């Protein structure tokens, strides 16, 4: 802090920790988030002697989608909108290995 | 329609809100119409039967 | 009044009868049990349902239909299904032996001893009928049974009743997809036996329905749950004018008088424009202009014939839902002025418009849409003669080699009729050619 | 009424389209679901959206756009974004095969069997529309596929309609950066095919965009989110005249009729002066004089052409937000008095000024700050000849060594176009100096 820790005065000819990793946005938010990481790792190695998927939502998906989710073709005879929406729930019951 | 013309220079074709129509309309065996059953009145009611 | 009699001849007719009837019961609220709870639509048996039901002294809506079949399997499955209790017990006429794809098998060996029963049933329906506009008969040309039996029934009811009406709808065999090399045989036999009694027959194609189903409805593995519900929608569309009222109405007598130009030629085509699924209806737009454009799109049809290979002489618009005459006439005028369509000079106008206010209705577990504007297309053109050239050359080689003829001679067939068939077909051919000529 | 149809062909056009429609929905206040809040603006398709979105009886503002893409990956991603219920399903035309950076692979082997579908879409828009002022086509030249199929669609739309404007944006090939080496080949092919059909083709460069980014956005590591956002705000500015109102007004037809001098040469450049950040706008302040000076600062334009190495001839200034005309005309007069700038004789009047009062809008969580005054600058000057000089003394070496022509000829092409393009370009540059001289 002193003056500001959320920001370090634009055009800061000095440097900061946490240069790599989360980066590629505007400046001030990067400053905030990076110093948040700098005290996170701080207390994490402090730890003193501890030993002491929007792709699918409610009503399925648009027509002409590619990418095999389990099944379909094995089951059929329904409107593709239905088919997708009913797979949206039976992907919880029998093909429940989808997470 | 007179009010439709009471908007601007050019017309525009308003219509009934379809939302109400979906959420209130008989589909399947479920009707959505209710039915009342009463007797006509005159000074002296005669065809009270119907 | 305004009431009609349905005939369902054959394996195929009786099922789509079941499906369309399952439609019919909904839009008047008739339950799978056939009785409403306390509310009242009953009366002197005389109200909107009276077109197809006659709810008699037991408060049960009775179909104005008949179902005749040879193999008892499917009549059994519908006698054990969900609607046997509503279907009238002995109307559902069953046999014990098939027709074996032979026309003369249904026309000389089996159909004789059942026609008596079926005519008795239809007369004891006709007595209780009053208006009796006509008969909606469902058969199929390549019918694995029904073709021969339908020929006999149709000709006898034509000869005994020459004043009432006859309308024929039939799934037409495909240009290239085959289920029977024998299909050309009974197709040509039925044609040369029926063209002189059928008032108007209307053909559609299963492949075409399927092609629609995976272009627009987005159905990649249909069945005819789907496609029978489609055809049921079609017939409900043509009969909505009968059922309801409105600004101005249309009738089957008008169809008879105004669709067909000449004797013999009575073969139009049928289409339904706003075939559309859930999400497309939900978040897209429909109106008279674009739906008319679509219904006149050349690939929407149920039989593969190219309109640039043809020429139009008649069209019938069935506008159901919320549509209005101004945009009706504007759309049809624009269509006229458009030059892709090439109307003959016979009819300066070529259009018959019909109106009904009541919107079409959806069905549970279905594919159709909450459509407010529907339009049924019934148009007669000249593109179809290609198909009859197709059939005759699909037939000529195979007859010249005479495959399977031993079957027919064994069951009691000769070859004069087979000879006669092709010149009947060539007659229809040159007739289409000449009427096109101008 | 007052509407334009959006077309995005490609890898090169998907992300910029995503950004620009996100900004559109944000600024009109559309919820990404599609409908309005309890405010009453859903109607017969006629309010501020009547220019961009087709909000129909369904109540959903439907963009009037079509994306066509050769490689289904990115289009699947865009359908798996969030605005999928907003966008129209079959307006998202996807394929299964890339054009593989080959101009002729794109234009011949795969494209032709897709133009039928894209034409069907555009005509089913052409029927509904009434104003149809023109199109917004997005593609590139350094595109693996945005080149050839784009050329073919341009050709068909030109041949069917010559009665509407044709606006083209382009991310131009980088002068000294070349991600692809097929870039010069397919780029010059696109140019020489498109010169005789394009109304207004405009360019911008990624390198200079980044240079602005780390100059005054204070972003040494920006992204596509940022680049596409900038270009989207640019096009929003050029369409602000259509959307909102103002004191004096201009239209894209005026842009064409009043910026291009002659036949052929119709490739000007663009700029947006007030590119600054939150704290910058916070404790700094913008005004008309310095926005003019900044927008004519030699570095601020997004292509590496020095104006002092060229000569101005045309300028169109679009100011948006609050402004008085006094300072506007005074500042442009002072720039007329300026001695570093260069105007050719032909254009004593060269300033098309256009005002809209509505302030430009911000995107949440983005980089750009609040804006009180903003400007889009469209200038045409002789300077850009050096870029084509570069391109020609590049392509000449590859032709001298006949490099990579084997792919094109093996998929079936001949030297004719390869030869012709060089003197097409040469005619272009020679006209450039012919008009630059006096
Ligand atoms: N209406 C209807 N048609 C069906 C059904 N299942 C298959 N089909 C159609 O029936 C048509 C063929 O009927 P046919 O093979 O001639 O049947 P049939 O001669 O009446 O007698 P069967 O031996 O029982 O088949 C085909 O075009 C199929 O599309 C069904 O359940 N109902
Ligand atoms: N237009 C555009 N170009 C970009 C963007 N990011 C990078 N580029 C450049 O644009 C070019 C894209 O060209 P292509 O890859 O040929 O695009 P395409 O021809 O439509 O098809 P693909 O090669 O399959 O992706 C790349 O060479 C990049 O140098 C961007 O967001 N938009």
């Amino acid at each position: 802090p002193n003056l500001i820790q959320r920001k370090a005065i634009s055009g800061y000819a000095g440097f900061v920790p946490r240069f790599a990793w989360v980066m590629g946005m505007n400046y001030r938010d990067g400053v905030t988030q990076a110093m948040d990481d700098f005290d996170k790792n701080q207390f994490v190695f402090r730890h003193p002697v501890c030993a002491l998927t929007t792709i699918y939502r409610s009503q399925g998906l648009i027509p002409f989608y590619m990418g095999f989710i389990p099944s379909m073709q094995d089951n059929y005879a329904l409107t593709f909108g239905n088919s997708t929406r009913r797979a949206y729930q039976k992907e919880l019951d029998r093909r429940s290995h989808t997470l | 329609d007179s009010f439709r013309s009471c908007v601007g220079l050019k017309p525009t074709p308003h219509r009934k809100n379809f939302k109400k129509f979906m959420e209130l309309d008989s589909f399947g065996n479920i009707s959505n119409i209710l039915r009342y059953f009463g007797k006509l009145i005159t000074h002296k009611c005669a065809d009270v039967d119907r | 009044m305004r009431e009609c009699i349905s005939i369902h001849v054959g394996q195929a007719g009786v099922q789509i009868g079941n499906a369309c009837w399952e439609l019919y019961c909904l839009e008047h609220g008739i339950q799978p049990d056939g009785q409403m709870p306390s509310d009242k639509t009953i009366g002197g048996g005389d109200d909107s349902f009276n077109t197809f039901f006659s709810e008699t002294g037991a408060g049960k809506h009775v179909p104005r239909a008949v179902f005749v079949d040879l193999e008892p399997t499917v009549v059994d499955e519908v006698r054990t299904g969900t609607y046997r209790q509503l279907f009238h017990p002995e109307q559902l006429i069953t046999g014990k032996e098939d027709a074996a794809n032979n026309y003369a098998r249904g026309h000389y060996t089996i159909g004789k001893e059942i026609v008596d029963l079926v005519l008795d049933r239809i007369r004891k329906l006709a007595d209780l009928c009053t208006g009796l506009q006509g008969f909606l008969i469902f058969h199929s040309f390549g019918g694995g049974t029904g073709s021969g039996f339908a020929s006999l029934l149709m000709e006898r009811l034509s000869v005994d009743y020459g004043k009432k009406s006859k309308l024929e709808f039939a799934i037409y065999p495909a240009p290239q997809v085959s289920t029977a090399v024998v299909e050309p045989y009974n197709s040509i036999l039925t044609t040369h036996t029926t063209l002189e009694h059928s008032d108007c027959a209307f053909m559609v194609d299963n492949e075409a329905i399927y092609d629609i189903c995976r272009r627009n409805l987005d159905i990649e593995r249909p069945t005819y749950t789907n496609l029978n519900r489609l055809i049921g929608q079609i017939v409900s569309s043509i009969t909505a004018s009968l059922r309801f009222d409105g600004a101005l109405n249309v009738d089957l007598t008008e169809f008879q008088t105004n669709l067909v130009p000449y004797p013999r030629i009575h073969f139009p085509l049928a289409t339904y424009a706003p075939v559309i699924s859930a999400e497309k209806a939900y978040h897209e737009q429909l109106s008279v202009a674009e739906i008319t454009n679509a219904c006149f799109e050349p690939a929407n049809q149920m039989v593969k014939c190219d309109p640039r290979h043809g020429k139009y002489m008649a069209c019938c618009m069935l506008y159901r839902g919320d549509v209005v005459p101004k945009d009706v006439n504007a759309a049809i005028a624009t269509i006229k002025t458009k030059r892709t369509i090439q109307f003959v000079d016979w009819c300066p106008t070529g259009f018959k418009v019909g109106i009904n206010y009541q919107p079409p209705t959806v069905v549970p577990g279905g594919d159709l849409a909450k459509v407010q504007r529907a339009v049924c297309m019934l148009s007669n053109t000249t593109a179809i003669a290609e198909a009859w050239a197709r059939l005759d050359h699909k037939f000529d080689l195979m007859y010249a080699k005479r495959a399977f003829v031993h079957w027919y001679v064994g069951e009691g067939m000769e070859e004069g009729e087979f000879s006669e068939a092709r010149e009947d077909l060539a007659a229809l051919e040159k007739d289409y050619e000449e009427v096109g000529v101008d």
